[PDB]
């Protein structure tokens, strides 16, 4: 992974949340870990990690709350504005915002801010040229709006300075958690089931996210009929992944799951 | 257009009868965001379920984690029931204890 | 910290 640290804020506005569900939700991640949350019901920006709560005061959260309530306001109008521009009424629609900064592996800094309507690219900031990139004709009026005045200047300033400044603080605040390594606990299972042996390898509770899980046959990497579920989250911030492979019944002994992860000094080999 | 959920049911730790664990159900890659996810035990809604606040991936697709503390028992069944407007009926994903 | 963006 090229990126060393990341700060990402996202938000969602919807016309059809579901019954009793908040129509607006915003959250923030540091190095992929959820550290703050707000929604249109609670109406409060709140801490989601101990290390953030331990290093912030009430005025900090009042400011985040104020910012979130403003973003909610903007989105409340937004849903209408964009429906109008797409000549739509009622139905299920969404507005999504995603922005933040990345500190890569040699000191390089990245900054982004992009929006989507009904889960499709709508518009994205191009801080290099200080313009906004319209994905569709319906975004042109927004582009025009945003390129007026000093809005673009402020957004660039936030992404390149403010965002980074705070990312480095957060990374400092929670380095004990964020910089830790949790060992995976692995299970290999087999199911005999239909003239086909299906072997399964599961790595439970590893951290950080990056991991490499492979099936070996007779010592050699394999390849065919391997299926992976990718990396999925646990409730506690650690991660989970499962890989399966189809084999011929009785060949169980020939297979090994191989796990490569930062927490392990040497790749782990697991048999059924 | 709309995108159907990809669902995975898994336990927090490798499972063993009588050992405290957590049952997870993860739905991702779907749109619209509205979705119903229900942890099931022995044919009925499971107890103690917690729901992640609505979030989405780099490709804009939504996702949600539901998890509940539990102590796995042989002789009990566990699963995750998902309802979404891309689905004509509720899809049930059984959890294999792998023990 | 979050950053306020503006109206669509």
């Amino acid at each position: 992974e090229f990126e060393l640290h990341t700060l990402r804020y996202i938000s969602t506005a919807m016309t059809d949340p579901g019954p009793g569900q908040p129509w607006y939700v915003d959250v923030g991640y540091v190095d992929g870990e959820l550290f703050t949350h707000y929604n249109s019901t609670a109406r409060r920006a709140v801490p989601r990690t101990e290390w953030i709560a331990a290093n912030t005061d009430q005025q900090y959260w009042d400011s985040e709350t104020q910012t979130s309530q403003r973003t909610e306001q903007i989105d409340r109008d937004g849903l209408g504005t964009l429906q109008r521009r797409y000549n739509q009424t009622g139905g299920s629609h969404t507005v999504q915002l995603m922005y933040g900064c990345d500190i890569l592996e040699d000191g390089t800094i990245r900054g982004y801010s992009q929006d989507a309507y009904d889960g499709r690219d709508f518009i994205a900031f191009d801080k290099d040229t200080m313009t906004f990139t319209a994905a569709v004709p319906e975004a042109v009026p927004t582009k025009r709006k945003w390129e007026e005045g000093d809005y673009a200047e402020g957004l660039k300033q936030y992404l390149e300075e403010t965002c980074v400044e705070w990312l480095r603080r957060y990374v400092e605040y929670g380095k004990a958690e964020l910089g830790r390594r949790e060992r995976p606990e692995v299970r290999v299972w087999g199911k005999e089931a239909d003239g086909i042996l299906t072997l399964s390898c599961r790595a439970h509770g590893f951290y950080p996210r990056p991991i490499a899980v492979s099936w070996l046959k007779d010592g050699a990497v394999q390849g065919q009929d391997a299926q992976s579920g990718g990396i999925v989250p646990n409730g506690d911030g650690t991660y989970h992944t499962w890989v399966t492979i189809d084999a011929q019944p009785g060949d169980g002994d020939k297979y090994q799951c191989r796990v490569e992860h930062a927490s392990l000094p040497q790749p782990g080999l697991y048999s059924w | 257009f709309d995108l159907t959920p990809k669902v995975q049911v898994y336990s927090r730790f490798p499972a063993s009868a009588g050992t405290k664990n957590v049952l997870n159900c993860f739905a991702a890659g779907f749109h619209p965001p509205k979705i119903s996810i229900t942890l099931m035990k022995d044919g009925v809604p499971m107890e103690g379920a917690q729901y992640s606040d609505m979030s989405f991936n780099d490709d804009w697709t939504f996702q949600r984690l539901v998890h509940a503390d539990f102590t796995p028992s042989s002789g009990s069944t566990y699963a995750c029931k998902v309802e979404h407007e891309t689905l004509k009926e509720p899809q049930v994903y059984k959890w294999d204890p792998e023990f | 910290r979050r950053e306020v963006h503006t109206y669509y």
